[PDB]
């Protein structure tokens, strides 16, 4: 599962979106020989590039920015198109946070990569003297976290003027707080280890 | 010297075996002109005695057989294998009585029955060499060989080779079992996928491979074969599962006739019954929303909500219930070996538990094969939306287009040569006079034509060496955009490269980019902002980039190109404004991305006035030495650039009911746009008179035609505006009336060119300020 | 003439330089700062 | 390493060095904090490879010096025949790819090492110098009569220089498509030296492998160069080196050019002798 | 100028003119003794009619002088059949062509 | 336009029969959810018992472990991996 990530290095395609579901699938359960399977196999190979794949793959995610929002706020009211047609809402998708499932599955993969409370992985994930390149994933995740809070704080300051809030804006809030649900503990199973 | 004697000399047969691969390297990639010529060299009975010869060596045994397929019947297999997965059936009388199971719950034998898929012929031509030589030939096609004699020779070799293999010969035909069974199966696979054999001679090959289950000696599959011969078996069983998938979509295409022929009279019985049922008032329009409100592809989904909202009676719900569960039982689920669904499922694991493979193609091939017949339902679900149905009175129009699509994708895998320019463009012009090009816009989405016309464009775009082909490739596309509109967004993600190579004479690939933003607002406000600074990057390049079209021609030097950046604004204006309503997002992003570029404007206001450019421009258009001294004119491009510049600032402004509201920034672009461009520079150009024809008529590419006059009148209208009257009696003091009485003088292309102005612009200026 | 370039030349052969001091005895030791050295060119082979 | 932030410096003048895309190094007297560089060691398996081209380059500039001392003046410094004859088959063993019997796990790693190994070398010479020495080595045709300018030790080793030189030239172009693109500019040089009667075993499989790697070279050969191949076909026996090259020239990346298709059916085919 | 020599005696009754389809079961062989064309390899008789400018003019006048059952030998000079360059891959330029013909049926 | 766009018996049958199957996909086979995938994999798992040679699923896994380490900056988007990763996921 890992070298098909390591040979990718910066492509958010659709095959990554299945080979990380397989990673959720094979890392679910809290198993330890699946961890000791990976550790020696990465340290004695000494091929950096999987960690730059995880460096580049998590910052190409979509944010709650408010210039790509109020245009589809108007485009969602247009239900009936002429010339004997209907709106292809599934083909249009949601243009605001279209990368939700991708970073939903990646953060649970990094969750269950270290849920087993094994601290050589936690010293590994930030400090690699055995390789020549440190990648330091945790401060990248916390810069992701502060990009999230300065996104949704201005999302709140955008509609603080209106009291009663309606449907699709709060559904856009819902599928953002649903990935917040997992990025909020994806750095807690890096720190609850002894 | 005999060919029977190269089995012992070790030197002349390594040379002669490689003479044949050069003989099929020249007769490959759809090249048919030397395929005629090499038939005189190596001909029919030299092939046909030698293939049924048996004492031949192995490499030459395989090489002559691959030569005999590459020289004759590989130009006819590409056109059928490239379109086997696209499904178009006519509703002829032969498509109304087909069952999925043979009548007489047992599975039918695959590959047989009756198929009605629209596929063109191979168009075989008889080879002759005593014919007269022309002159450049229009079309040269494959030689004709009688296949009626070869249809049994394609079977008898296999039929006695397997009783040899059951006899387990130590030194068999060709030296080994690999050279026994690799060439004749690759022979039979091409004719089997090309569709030459009927339905009772492929009865025999299904008796051949498996005589235990396929009954209406030893089989082929239960012997031990090497790993290089049985990939063509995977190819032919892939073909068998492909037409097994064809039978399902043919049966459901019959049922698509059946169910609407069932219910479209129940529908008019319903409308005639409830047309006079006035016993309900609040519910009558609620049931009439079924009648007149929903779209015609929405009532079909409203129709079938019977699972576990349905005004349809209870005698019409169960035939498709018996149909689709029969389709489930035809698939892998039994819906509560004996068939080929259990034949080859236990074949891949049988071959895998035997020995470790050495090959990266067989472990991909049969691992793509068994998942096919396992998730047959999922493979049907991804093959059915690319299937269409055409009324059977259009077959004589559509087989021409299918042959043309077999031609364009026979030519896309050859590189463009000296006389490859005309056969491209008369084929895509034969598309135009077909009258299926505008009847249905969406069967071409299933055929996949709209990206093969730009994959041939990126070959010649990567200097350019083919000036003929680019304005003809975009010629197809510019009419392809506006036949319908869900074809538009199949082109929208292509815009990162559609205008990447736009910066020619005739038409350039930016015309289709301008056609990608027309006639709808949701195709207009959904532009990403990163794909728009690349236009003003070219505009800022041409703001001081000179023209390579002028100094190489010999025309005088101007430090910037007016006509090079003139149609960079026409795409921008059609991207901003579509159909009587302004965009509220993109109009905010275009102006500040425009005005921080200092070079994107003209050289006058970069600082002389606006009339100081046009007063020199008119006089250098009047002087012959200052102008060009054939259609490109520096005296008309200078004003055409300004006309493309100013009107976009005119109709990039937001609307008037956003002025009185609490918009904190919609007034500000208005303020900076009235501040950078002055107002007293408008009255001079609206005050400049005409050189009106009277008794002569002057040049339209060298004089002030009202195409540019039609910009400042709308630039006056709503972004500057009029409120009081001391300017109202001055905008029409000289601005309209000395030219409108010039229209009165001869009330002649210039006269109607200025009545375009008079009946497009000035009358909505004074109707809105009539109070 | 000695230049500085981007990353494409930064994987070539003559971007590499080596460390040797003046004295012969135990010259391959862990040095400190304040020790005069020479900057070695390895491919064409002329000192800087 | 990495926590260094050090600069290089003078010991006598006492002044540092930085620049004022290529930036020229100077002795600037102002100075700023853009000199705090970090020390990085690269991989140690190609450092001796960078030194062996230095040592053999000091050998080969001597070889450029020595050969043209008697090229313009006939004779009726000693040359190191024994030093240059054995310098090259060790490079042949150095550049020869491994066999097919290895697993894909360890063989492709060495293949990826050897590709960037020769790409590392082709920046500093390594493909100009071979024709820069053979350009006046191929000017004499005989083995002992025309090669009497240097001596009998060169007249005896006439052949064993060029059959290793063309083998080295072929092992440069074996597989890699990044350095054969600059040999597309003087393709007449490789297609006009076939029937020179000496070292015909190297140039044919040079021209075999220049047409597999890249398609930017096969849009150049028109009919003025394609009959020299038929000439060696009729003048040096029935080889299998001479027909697979025409089998490879026509087809490339699954797409052919038909400005090269019937040009051999024009010449080689209708003779039938 | 084409020389004709008969091989086997035929009819002498019907020789063709304009408005007549003809079948000729022909074989071709160049002057150096090599095979290039035939209809023996086909098991088809070649079908054409005279005056349609179908065959080359060194054959169209020799095919109108024979009869039923008649095997002839015609030696065509290179000036009457593809003088300059000719068909690429078939005949080298300016080589003589020798056909031994036989008329099967149909006048 | 929604007031009086024309009903279904005004468009012909060959236009109706294609409006059929596009909605038939979203209505009938879209709602089917079965577990065909646990049935395939235990066959390739239990194939180890015969009468240290590689098992047929390990052949596929060692196949897909080295189809991606090719000399390429962009990895190949395949036909079967987006299926099979979902299958054994």
């Amino acid at each position: 599962v890992l070298q098909m990530i390591s040979a990718c290095k910066g492509e958010t395609g659709a095959m990554v979106s299945s080979t990380l579901k397989l990673g959720i699938s094979i890392l679910n359960g809290g198993n330890a020989e699946v961890q000791q399977k990976m550790l020696d196999y990465l340290k004695d190979k000494k091929e950096v590039g999987f960690f730059q794949s995880i460096q580049a793959l998590m910052q190409t995610c979509s944010v709650l920015d408010l210039n790509a929002f109020e245009r589809q706020n108007k485009a969602e009211g247009l239900g009936m198109v002429n010339e004997d047609g209907t709106v292809i809402n599934r083909q249009n998708g949601e243009k605001v946070m279209a990368d939700d499932e991708f970073t939903q599955d990646l953060f649970r993969f990094l969750q269950l990569l270290c849920e087993g409370h094994n601290n050589d992985f936690q010293n590994y994930l930030r400090t690699q003297t055995g390789n020549t390149t440190t990648i330091n994933i945790i401060i990248c995740t916390v810069d992701y976290l502060l990009r999230l809070q300065e996104s949704i704080s201005d999302f709140y300051w955008y509609y603080s003027g209106k009291d009663v809030i309606e449907e699709q804006g709060k559904r856009n809030f819902s599928k953002a707080m649903s990935v917040a649900k997992q990025v909020f503990n994806s750095l807690t199973e890096y720190i609850q280890g002894p | 010297m005999d060919i029977l004697e190269l089995s012992e000399r070790l030197d002349l047969q390594r040379f002669h075996s490689h003479t044949l691969r050069l003989y099929r390297a020249v007769c490959a990639l759809g090249n048919n002109r030397v395929a005629h010529a090499l038939c005189s060299h190596v001909d029919q009975a030299q092939l046909l005695h030698a293939l049924e010869d048996a004492h031949l060596p192995g490499p030459l045994r395989a090489g002559y057989y691959d030569l005999l397929i590459s020289i004759h019947l590989e130009s006819a297999c590409r056109s059928r294998r490239s379109m086997l997965s696209e499904y178009i059936v006519p509703l002829t009388p032969e498509t109304r009585a087909i069952t999925l199971f043979p009548p007489g719950r047992r599975h039918g034998l695959p590959g047989v029955g009756v198929t009605t898929s629209l596929r063109p012929p191979h168009h075989f031509s008889p080879p002759c060499f005593v014919a007269a030589l022309p002159a450049e030939a229009p079309a040269r096609l494959s030689p004709a060989i009688p296949l009626e004699a070869l249809r049994d020779k394609a079977l008898r070799m296999l039929g006695e080779a397997v009783r040899d293999g059951g006899q387990h010969a130590r030194d068999p035909v060709g030296g080994s079992v690999e050279f026994q069974f690799v060439p004749v199966l690759k022979l039979v696979s091409t004719l089997l996928v090309m569709g030459i054999f009927g339905d009772e001679d492929v009865k025999q090959i299904l008796k051949m491979i498996e005589p235990e289950v396929f009954t209406e000696e030893e089989g082929l599959l239960q012997m031990k074969l090497p790993e290089s011969v049985k990939l063509q078996m995977c190819n032919l069983l892939e073909y068998f599962c492909d037409q097994e998938l064809q039978h399902r979509v043919e049966s459901l295409a019959a049922f698509a006739e059946r169910y609407v022929d069932k219910l479209q009279a129940n529908q008019r019985s319903r409308y005639a019954l409830l047309m006079r049922a006035f016993t309900m008032s609040a519910a009558e329009t609620a049931r009439r929303t079924r009648e007149f409100r929903s779209p015609p592809q929405e009532q079909i989904n409203m129709l079938l909500h019977f699972k576990d909202d349905c005004p349809l009676p209870e005698d019409i719900r169960q035939d498709l219930q018996d149909f689709h569960q029969d389709l489930l039982a035809h698939c892998g689920i039994q819906l509560e070996p004996q068939s080929l669904q259990e034949l080859v499922s236990h074949m891949v694991v049988r071959w895998a538990q035997e020995d470790y493979v050495q090959s990266p193609e067989l472990v991909r091939a049969m691992f793509s094969l068994l998942h096919r017949q396992y998730d047959g339902l999922g493979e049907l679900l991804r093959a059915l939306p690319r299937a269409y149905t055409i009324s059977p009175s259009s077959v004589e129009d559509t087989m021409s287009l299918l042959e043309c699509l077999g031609q364009i994708r026979s030519l896309l895998i050859v590189q463009m040569g000296p006389q490859e320019e005309n056969l491209m463009i008369q084929s895509i012009g034969n598309i135009m006079n077909n009258k299926v090009f505008y009847q249905h816009p969406n069967l071409m989405r299933a055929l996949g034509m709209h990206e093969t016309v730009m994959e041939v464009m990126v070959n010649v775009l990567g200097e350019i060496r083919f000036p003929k082909m680019v304005t003809s490739c975009c010629r197809f596309l510019c009419y392809f955009c506006r036949i319908s509109r869900q074809n538009q967004r199949s082109m929208f993600d292509h815009l990162s490269y559609l205008l990447e190579n736009s910066g020619m004479q005739g038409s350039t690939p930016l015309d289709v980019a301008a056609a990608s933003v027309i006639d709808n607002n949701e195709l207009a406000l959904a532009l990403q902002e990163q794909d728009l600074e690349k236009v003003v990057s070219y505009l800022a390049g041409c703001g001081l980039q000179s023209c390579p079209m002028l100094l190489a021609k010999g025309y005088p030097d101007i430090g910037w190109n007016p006509c090079g950046g003139e149609r960079y604004l026409d795409f921008l204006r059609f991207a901003v404004f579509v159909n009587g309503e302004s965009v509220e997002e993109n109009a905010n992003v275009v102006v500040r991305l425009l005005i921080r570029k200092p070079e994107c404007f003209g050289p006058a206001l970069r600082g002389s006035g606006l009339l100081a450019a046009i007063e020199e421009a008119i006089r250098i258009s009047e002087d012959p030495a200052r102008d060009g001294p054939n259609r490109v004119h520096l005296g008309h491009a200078i004003m055409s650039f300004y006309a493309a510049l100013i009107d976009l600032l005119g109709r990039c402004a937001p609307e008037m009911h956003l002025i009185q509201a609490g918009k904190g920034e919609a007034l500000r672009i208005r303020a900076i746009l009235r501040s950078l461009v002055p107002l007293d520079d408008l009255v001079g150009i609206i005050s400049l008179p005409l050189q009106i024809p009277t008794l002569v008529q002057p040049k339209m590419s060298a004089s002030f035609v009202p195409d540019h006059k039609a910009s400042m009148v709308l630039f006056l209208d709503r972004v500057y505006g009029i409120e009081n009257q001391d300017f109202l009696l001055h905008v029409l003091d000289v601005g309209f009336l000395p030219d409108m009485r010039a229209a009165a003088s001869l009330d002649t292309e210039m006269a109607l060119a200025l009545n375009r102005y008079l009946c497009l612009a000035v009358l909505p200026l004074i109707t809105k300020c009539a109070p | 003439l000695v230049y500085y370039e981007g990353g494409a030349v930064c994987t070539h052969a003559r971007s590499l330089w080596r460390l040797e001091p003046l004295r012969i005895s135990w010259s391959g030791s862990h040095l400190r700062w304040g020790q005069p050295l020479r900057i070695r060119h390895v491919t064409t082979g002329r000192y800087l | 390493y990495g926590e260094s932030l050090c600069f290089v410096q003078h010991v006598a003048s006492g002044l540092w060095l930085t620049y004022a895309l290529k930036k020229k190094a100077i002795l600037h007297q102002e100075g700023h904090m853009d000199d705090a560089l970090f020390l990085t060691r690269c991989q140690q398996e190609e450092s001796q490879a960078a030194r062996m081209i230095h040592s053999t380059a000091g050998l080969y500039n001597q070889f450029i010096k020595g050969l043209d001392s008697f090229s313009g003046k006939p004779r009726g410094p000693a040359l190191p025949i024994e030093a240059v004859i054995l310098s090259l088959q060790d490079l042949i063993g150095y550049f020869e790819p491994p066999s097919e019997e290895l697993q894909h796990e360890e063989k492709q790693s060495k293949l990826r090492s050897l590709r960037n190994r020769q790409s590392l070398f082709q920046e500093e010479g390594m493909l100009s110098l071979v024709l820069n020495c053979i350009d006046r080595l191929n000017v004499y045709t005989t083995a002992a009569h025309f090669a009497e300018y240097a001596g009998e030790e060169a007249a005896e080793s006439w052949k064993e220089i060029v059959n290793l030189l063309y083998e080295l030239l072929a092992s440069l172009i074996r597989g890699n498509r990044a350095n054969c693109a600059l040999f597309s500019t003087n393709l007449d040089w490789v297609v006009s030296k076939l029937d020179r009667l000496e070292a015909s075993s190297g140039i044919l499989e040079v021209l075999y492998c220049v047409l597999i790697e890249s398609p930017e070279v096969l849009n150049i050969i028109q009919e003025n160069h394609i009959k020299s191949i038929i000439s060696l076909l009729d003048k040096h026996g029935r080889n299998h080196k001479v027909l697979d090259v025409l089998c490879s020239l026509c087809v490339c990346n699954g797409v052919a050019v038909r400005s090269n298709q019937d040009l051999i059916t024009e010449n080689l085919l209708p003779g039938r002798e | 100028g084409v020389e004709i020599e008969t091989i086997s005696p035929g009819d002498g009754r019907t020789f063709p003119k304009k408005g007549q389809t003809c079948v000729v079961h022909y074989t071709g062989m160049l002057q150096n003794g090599k095979k290039f064309d035939s209809s023996r390899d086909r098991n088809k008789p070649f079908k054409f009619r005279i005056g349609k400018q179908e065959v080359i003019k060194g054959f169209e006048e020799g095919a109108a002088q024979m009869s039923l059952g008649q095997r002839a030998k015609l030696t065509c000079t290179p000036d009457v059949a593809y003088g300059a360059t000719g068909h690429p891959g078939v005949i080298p330029p300016n080589a003589t062509l020798i056909f031994d013909v036989e008329l099967l049926n149909l006048e | 336009a929604c007031f009086r766009m024309t009903p279904l018996y005004n468009l012909p049958t060959h236009r109706a029969c294609n409006m059929f199957l596009e909605s038939y996909k979203a209505a009938w086979i879209l709602t089917e959810d079965h577990s065909f995938e646990d049935r395939m994999i235990d066959d390739l798992s239990k194939a180890g018992e015969q009468e240290k040679k590689p098992d047929p699923l390990h052949q596929l896994v060692l196949h897909f472990s080295r189809t991606a380490l090719t000399e390429k900056s962009k990895l190949d988007e395949d036909y079967l991996y987006m299926a099979y990763a979902d299958i054994m996921a």
